[PDB]
């Protein structure tokens, strides 16, 4: 129907909603933003990937778990919570448009951004779209509360 | 296609 703020805060509130898929790479990228700059990225990774496949060494298998606390990287063996990513040190999702099972995003501080890259267990898309409403919702009430201290 | 976080920063 509508994923009103309130249907996105109930489902983005907590430990949130949870995907099943596998660490592609992390690489050192120049900008916070950018679909050129995360294409290169994402096929550098999948090149390297690739070249490990060819030796019998497989993609971290991981949870990409998407809540208000931002993004987490929990490994699915261990349940070691590998990376945390706050909403705040997002600054841009990539869609990778040769690939419908992976993605990927931008984090850290101005001047110090890495690009991650992921490999989706199903759809990329359903997750992408869920940081989009995420990034979405926190936006909306940070909004609102400030047109009520003013 | 790609987009970026309002809030991010």
């Amino acid at each position: 129907m509508e994923k009103t703020d309130e249907y996105l805060l109930a489902r983005f509130k907590g430990d949130g909603v949870k995907y099943k898929a596998k660490l592609i790479g992390i690489d050192d990228v120049p900008d916070a933003r950018g679909d050129k700059m995360s294409q290169d990225s994402m096929m550098k990774l999948k090149g390297m990937a690739a070249a490990g496949r060819s030796q019998g060494q497989h993609k971290q298998r991981i949870w990409v778990n998407i809540s208000l606390s931002g993004i987490k990287i929990i490994d699915e063996k261990t349940g070691v919570i590998e990376h945390e990513h706050p909403v705040n040190k997002i600054s841009f999702i990539a869609r990778d448009v040769t690939d419908n099972r992976a993605f990927g995003y931008v984090c850290g501080g101005e001047g110090q951004h890495q690009f991650f890259a992921i490999k989706t267990g199903q759809q990329a898309e359903p997750l992408v779209v869920d940081l989009k409403d995420l990034f979405q919702v926190i936006y909306n009430v940070k909004k609102k509360e400030e047109d009520k201290k003013k | 296609n790609g987009y970026e976080n309002p809030t991010y920063k």
